[PDB]
């Protein structure tokens, strides 16, 4: 039941690996510093900028640098220990207030900030959504469930270059004493793009029909 | 016959970063924060990472992210030169002929290589 | 019912490929029969869709295959190695493959033919190398030997 | 403004080029028709709502004087008892086939309708609304003109 | 010459020659639909907005209503019984705070023509037709009219013999205003639903206009 | 040859109007305003105004329009038979399955023949 | 041969990713059809010949009994003056429109159209038919047979 | 599992019946007409015509007369006593010579002489063979291994009204002395529709693949 | 509407189609040998005159029976009768690309008189 | 001319052959089978074998920038840039299916021309976005163009 | 001027200012390919059908066969090993009374360029190179070239190093005739092979011709 | 990284292509008239045998001249060399549909050494 993928993926390793380009070594430690990544980072920077007047400053100036605080460091976490060869080193954080609200994509690929936020979704690699979003930002928003009103300025992020993003929601009313982990509780992966907005009570990205893979991880 | 440089990147790199291993080697910058430009529609035979919709817009520059090769040379194993990059926000008004006026302060974020801009 | 409702929107969706048009099938035309909007259209980056009129689809999640995830950690091990930086990766992968494939094969798809690509391009295994693994790994399917963590192999 | 144009001609064109798996049909055998082609084989052609479709700049259109003349005709006919709204909307909108149905205008739709029903219900024979045609384009092509259309 | 004009000349000739129609009856015809048009069902409105027992009897019986507008649907086309397509069975759909209307015709084009006029050529659109009843929320973005997201959008598809038009709530800043400025405001598109009345505003919002060869 | 009758209709609508022409010949309706009703996907070969978007949903009857003869018959020239027809209102989410419930009040109102309808 | 067979198999695929110039057609404006395009869209669909086509390998295929029962009902339906086999033929090869005319089968537009005569000559009302074809398929469901083509 | 065409197959018999437009009897009366035709009187009418000039002469000219001859009257043989309603009554024969060959056609649709050749080929029927035979019956003729001298006038017939053709192929060599029998077990259907020539010791049209029914007669 | 479904087996039962037409259609326009050009008639709805043969000159080698047009008889329309020619066209005639190598080629359909008129 | 008109038609109605269109929007893995993965991964130029229809084939005027692509790209194989293979491996394969049959035959020798260039670093991408946009600006500016056009 | 001829100078100057190429190399290689043409095959030919000893000469080893016609495949191109597309090693195919050949590129447009001159616009299409191999009898039949079913028709299929040229069987009506009127009708499709020598006939058939915007 | 540009032209010059690579591929597989079956091997990216020999046999009849594979020279890898030959093929054994009535026709084309294997 082997695919042609997976027999070209076989024959493209092992030719890498006799030929030196890189060790077994190499690609299982690639694989095990990917299976430490998600979002809890990004979401607990979040929770912590809420929390913080002056952390939130650096976060807005400096997301590099703020990304330290929660034990993501983007030149030297990676296994290179120069930041990940595709998601590189300059990661922005997109403050939205009650007057902006922003929302990311790269139209030409797939340009997300894993280090911090872990694996892209599926929908977010599509040519739909990247060719959608650019251009019809409240429609797009609308089929995911959020709305803003019309005078709020959506801002739409293009990643087409080395900097990455993660969205920084307004916090959401109700979360008053809320402790970093609560508040971060909150804060999902969806929030981080800018397709949803954090709510009191949701934990989890909205449910949507998900895709069985021939031989999952 | 031929060599690859295999070694070259991490090198360079290690410790450090990218783009932040680029840093001052553009030099002065052509551009500041609150200038406005357009953008020009440069020939993309083969590749670019300027995409056709921004072609021939003008926006206003927020940020200069880094410095770095462009992505036209860096994409061919060519990074001898390095330049600025800018962080350009456009009114989707002047992106999209049909947005609607209702929506009057959207807009949209991207980086664009100092070689894409001119004055407004 | 459901049943019902699933044949409704299968319908839906069937009726879509019916939908009429003028399909003119292009075979090597002339240089006359090139104007400038379809030279440029041609020569495009095939990677640059944003703003291109689309419909509106129930985005959904998709599960990592194996050799997904493998495809990955090699794209990134070259990276990391030196074969290539991630921009020239972009460039073979997101452009180099062409219109047909880079939308009518798999996302992770294209990024496994280009870590091939890559291979051969720059000479670190000749094509017949990489043909004759090819054969090699068929080979293992077929006598049983298994395939990594892709097929165990032959028991009892 | 001269880059916008083309980059909006640009982002159009593209479309053309769309990869896709394009199977012709030409007259399959029953065994090749599943349940779901049959289906959608014999569908009702204005029955439209739901599908899939793109985002499109919406814009307002001059009635042509034809056109004007031919919504007039359909319900006249329909005044008169040639014909029931109905009978024309299943005869328009459906009978005309897919094809027909997304390639021609609507009021062509409305025009060729009208002559069907004329033909179909017997007031003119199918030889009647030929010879007809054939005089029109003679009158054209003559130079006396056409009505409101062409002044001779 | 088009080849629609060849033939619609060859049809009408036909059409007459045979007797079905008389050349008084298209004449009559075309001159009924020139008196259409959108001020009619504007008029309603504002009337509605200013009488309470008005309001009341549109939303119950809008064909006895349009009445007081000089549409009647059964005598005011020259058949004596409505026009044929578009029959006799008008419903006024009341929009409120927590309720707005928009319309379509999934099917073709189904308009109330006889207190509304002629429908917009985007309304026939098979992209109209496919889109509004699935995704209005996404729909009505594009024309620049967005609700609150509990206010609840009702898309109204008239599939058989009645016709729609849509009664907006009536907008702030509009105090001592008359029948007349009240109407005014009252475009084509609020009784569609695509757009709602704003003071200042008497006319569709601006959108391309694709020329006729041959203009009525 | 066949003879078409064109004098019929008007002598029947005349001064009264389609459909009021039909007024009370459905007899007693079979279902109530109120009433949450399931519509038959009943096949459509040739012709039909019942959309395939509502086979199968369940809706709830607001209205009862008016009689007529049902279009499947009319568009044929049949007009013996006169049923009542309903005015129906279904939530967006019992039709698509992809609505979001962040929109949970939006609906769907659309008229169908009492062929169509079975109690829900 | 496997190989053979997976050779000829993929000689046939490609054809299915043959480039071209794609236009969807959406009701497009009056203005918008030539006088070129307006034949085009009126011509009857039985008239193919001198049509350019490939080369393929023709094989016969064995008659299905409902294409035997089909083919008999259609020319009972003649011999008892329900039509003549011009108003068949019309009917069947031209008023089906082009989609159906190619996307369907042979007998499938011979059945069809014996359904859409009955129908059109109102000898049944098409609430009739759907009520008949609702029939057809309960008698299947409920097991109780179905002619020759399942026994009960 | 019955598919969709027999359900309306038996829906449409059904109601026909049942509206007294067709009886069960008459169906039945003409299947059982058409389970009687076949291309044995077209092939004895050349064998005939082969051995009697007068007789050829006959087929030529008129036909109909001539197709008495093997017991076919286009007129009486069907139920109807008027001629089958698909086929009418006027079959040409068209004779070919050493300076011309014919092959036949219904580019509109599916035109053939049923009621003395029997049921026509699948092939004949399709859109394909319908668009090409017109154009290029010189490759399409090859394509079934027939092949014809440049100067030797090939003639397509296109059965677009009410006439009816089969093809009266030149006698081949080798058949001196044959009797009738002999002669007309060698012209096959193909022959009878130009597609092929008759030749000694074959009795049976070309093997070519058979596309199998779901359910067949 | 009643459709009378005994008429064409009044006309022609014991006589057969088109032979019950025969003697309808009067005397014939033209002759065996004659030359003639297909008109391009309008094609609405329907027509059993080939779009290849439109325009096209040759010559009637036939006269072979009497009936009504098919776009007549295809709509319920038998009052009128007329005459049916058969034509030979020559390949080259038809096709530009023909090859000179094969010009003895010919085609043979028939044709309403309809649809003829004088070389 | 009414045989002209029907030639017209008879290319037009193909334009209308009904299809099966379904549009490629990156698949699943799981939406690719054995057949479509050959299929997609097959190598352009090997048509040999594939069924088409016949046409009239004609001559065709060869145009002075033909002329002129076809010298450059045996001069640049003369002078060991690379071999007659490296090019039809590029020219005839790399382009891809589209490329392949949307563009004319010597455009595709043109484009691999230019991509010879760049992919063997003999000129950057920018040194080649540089001079399309030195001649577009020369033929602008009025300054003539080579044999293509007089100043 | 057209994006082809923009490109085509960025191209070129861009090759000559790195080196790859001077401007004479250009110039001398046009000049070459300018000298080419079909006479040398046709003598070829013409040689062979009245040298037996040439002939076999020509079946056995076509590269020195073509010497004797003044084209040397290594030294004649400026390159002095050959052109590099075309490479060195020419075939004669020679058809015989059972025997026909008809050459074609299916991966590209292979063409024995040295001693025939360049390829027909058709035989590069992708149509030609689809149908060939696949249905020669029905291709060579459009070209109005019809053989005998016995013949051995054989497809050359130039996918590699080897190019071909057809060496045509004498035709009738020749007797007497010397090498220079048998050369005349050997013409370039007699050499492709989709055509057969006939006297009276010295150039190819006559079919359209395509114009270029900008030739010369 | 850098080319070396005269390579070719230097072992080439006074030769010619195939030429400069005879007796590099040292002794021949197969022989004329050997019978041989075309292997499908994998044509990632490029390949010059098409895909219509496929699993077909030939029979060899003449071994044409010594070269580096398509495939390697195609990628600037020309340190391999190996012979190739001139097969033939029966029409009948490629095309399923081909007519008994052309039972002589064939196809020859050249193959290298590697996609062959004795039939
Ligand atoms: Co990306
Ligand atoms: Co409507
Ligand atoms: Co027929
Ligand atoms: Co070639």
């Amino acid at each position: 039941e082997v695919s042609d993928f997976e027999i070209l993926e076989m024959a493209v390793r092992e030719l890498a690996i006799e030929k030196g380009l890189f060790s077994a070594e190499d690609h299982r430690v690639w694989k095990d510093y990917v299976h430490t990544l998600g979002p809890l980072p990004a979401a607990r920077l979040v929770a912590k900028a809420w929390l913080d007047p002056e952390y939130k400053k650096l976060c807005i100036e400096d997301g590099v640098e703020a990304s330290k605080a929660v034990g993501v460091n983007w030149v030297t976490s990676p296994p290179t220990q120069f930041g990940t060869p595709s998601d590189y080193c300059n990661l922005r954080v997109l403050a939205d207030s009650p007057t902006l609200k922003h929302v990311v994509v790269c139209t030409l690929c797939s340009c997300y900030p894993r280090p911090i936020l872990g694996q892209s979704p599926e929908w977010y690699r599509s040519p739909n959504y990247r060719r959608r979003l650019v251009r019809w930002p409240r429609q797009v928003l609308a089929e995911f469930g959020l709305q803003l009103p019309s005078e709020v300025q959506i801002r739409v992020a293009d990643s087409n270059q080395k900097t990455r993003y993660i969205v920084m929601p307004v916090r959401p009313e109700g979360t008053d004493g809320w402790t970093e982990d609560q508040l971060a509780e909150i804060v999902t992966r969806d929030c981080l793009i800018g397709v949803a907005v954090p709510k009191p009570g949701i934990t989890v990205n909205a449910k949507r029909p998900v895709l069985k893979a021939n031989r999952p991880v | 016959k031929p060599v690859w440089d295999r070694t070259h990147h991490a090198k360079m790199a290690t410790g450090i970063g990218d783009p932040q291993c680029f840093k001052g080697m553009a030099g002065k910058s052509k551009f500041n924060v609150g200038d406005r430009v357009r953008i020009k529609d440069l020939p993309d035979l083969f590749y670019t990472r300027t995409m056709t919709y921004t072609r021939g817009a003008t926006g206003t520059i927020v940020r200069l992210v880094y410095e770095s090769p462009a992505a036209e040379d860096e994409a061919f194993g060519n990074e001898e030169n390095v330049e600025w990059f800018y962080s350009i926000v456009f009114a989707q008004k002047d992106l999209w002929p049909e947005y609607s006026d209702t929506f009057a302060n959207d807009t949209l974020e991207t980086e664009i290589p100092e070689r894409y801009l001119e004055k407004a | 019912s459901s049943s019902i409702r699933e044949e409704v929107h299968r319908h839906l969706g069937t009726v879509a490929l019916m939908q009429p048009a003028l399909h003119q099938q292009t075979h090597a035309p002339a240089p006359t029969e090139i104007t400038h909007t379809l030279f440029r259209a041609y020569t495009r980056v095939p990677h640059d869709v944003g703003g291109e009129a689309d419909v509106p689809i129930e985005y959904h999640e998709k599960e990592e295959e194996i050799w997904e995830l493998n495809t990955f950690a090699t794209c990134e091990c070259l990276a990391w190695r030196g074969v290539w930086t991630a921009e020239e990766r972009r460039r073979k992968q997101n452009c180099d493959v062409g219109q047909t494939v880079y939308l009518g094969m798999p996302y992770y798809g294209r990024w496994l033919l280009t870590a091939a690509r890559i291979l051969v391009d720059k000479q670190f295994v000749t094509l017949t190398e990489l043909h004759n693994k090819i054969v090699e790994m068929r080979e293992r399917v077929a006598s049983g030997q298994g395939l990594g963590e892709y097929l165990p192999p032959k028991a009892k």
